């Protein structure tokens, strides 16, 4: 347990930013989706008839 | 000068001093965050972004 | 037809374009206030009695 | 070569027309040709009651795929009423290039 | 006289119209224009040749400034 820590001491400072990355991202990203849908929701509602 | 003298340019000035004032306020406050400006970061103790 | 929170919110602070941009500013003040604690408490509770702050009480201030 | 067994071969001709799915989207065969410069001139020779049909078929059968459905099964273009309305206007542009070419050569 | 009586009554002499035109001001125009125009959804109709007509997104987003 001593030796591995000597070989790579950034273990303990890594798994904490790796945790304050998921919580923050995991709620902003579900926002962008909604703004998307708005914009693309102009074009999925059109009917297109033909009269020669 | 004389091309710009009148009441209408002074009226646009007093109409858009909201624009200039908000523009300057946002710019000044942003210039605090951008350069890690601690000297105004402390004027409000609510942003404890310095670790 | 009782109005929802959205109608009164849009009457209050969203249809100005000089108000709207601000309250975006607001969340980070609130988020900054409420997020360090929310993450630190859970991380520290996950693994207790295992980091120096839980062991320093043997040797601290004599 | 063979004739009696060609009735077998006709069968596989029905198979491939069902495998490729240009009938499912409401098209005919000649709507799906790659337009190089010999097919850019035999399209400008169409009568204007056949040119407009090809425009409406393509614009409807291209917005289905950004919506990702297909069209009702009674509506599929049936196999035998498909029309080759562009073979005759194209086996003349090719036949006249070849000619400018034997000229220059020989 | 026929419509002005089939839609209110009371034919409304010229003097009564005139007294409603002595009380319009710059602020009044500002308020009503803001109420009926600013950030609303319009209706649009067009008859050919119409291919430079901008889309509904880019027409809707012209219905409010961003500075004010």
């Amino acid at each position: 347990t001593f030796l591995r820590w000597a070989s790579e001491p950034e273990h303990d400072h890594r798994k904490r930013m790796g945790l304050k990355m998921l919580m923050m991202m995991g709620l902003l990203l579900p926002l962008v989706y909604a703004m998307k849908r708005h914009k693309w929701s102009v074009l999925k509602s059109r009917k297109l008839a033909y009269r020669p | 000068l004389s091309r710009f003298l009148g009441p209408r340019y002074r009226e646009l000035a007093r109409n858009w001093i909201p624009t200039a004032s908000m523009w300057g306020a946002v710019g000044a406050v942003g210039l605090v965050w951008a350069t890690d400006w601690r000297l105004i970061l402390d004027w409000v103790p609510y942003i404890n972004g310095k670790f | 037809a009782a109005p929802t929170l959205t109608a009164r919110l849009y009457s209050l602070l969203f249809r100005r374009t000089s108000t709207f941009a601000l309250t975006i500013a607001v969340g980070a003040l609130f988020f900054e206030r409420a997020f360090d604690q929310g993450a630190d408490a859970i991380y520290e509770h996950i693994n207790q009695g295992k980091l120096w702050k839980h062991i320093k009480h043997k040797y601290e201030n004599k | 070569a063979v004739a009696a067994s060609s009735k077998w071969l006709e069968g596989i001709r029905k198979w491939y027309y069902n495998a490729a799915g240009f009938n499912k989207l409401g098209l005919m065969r000649d709507d799906t040709i790659y337009e190089d410069d010999d097919v850019k001139e035999a399209i400008r020779r169409l009568p204007e009651n056949l040119y407009n049909d090809r425009v409406f078929r393509i614009k409807r059968a291209l917005d289905l795929t950004m919506r990702q459905q297909i069209l009702p099964k009674e509506q599929w273009t049936k196999y035998e009423e498909d029309k080759f309305y562009l073979e005759p206007y194209l086996k003349e542009v090719i036949r006249e290039r070849k000619e400018r070419e034997e000229w220059a050569k020989k | 006289i026929g419509r002005s009586l089939l839609t209110y009554g009371r034919r409304i002499p010229l003097a009564e119209w005139e007294s409603r035109i002595a009380e319009v001001d710059a602020s009044v125009v500002r308020e009503v224009c803001s109420k009926y125009f600013y950030d609303q959804c319009p209706a649009v109709a067009g008859l050919g040749p119409i291919e430079q007509l901008p889309d509904y997104n880019r027409i809707r987003s012209g219905m409010f400034w961003l500075r004010f």
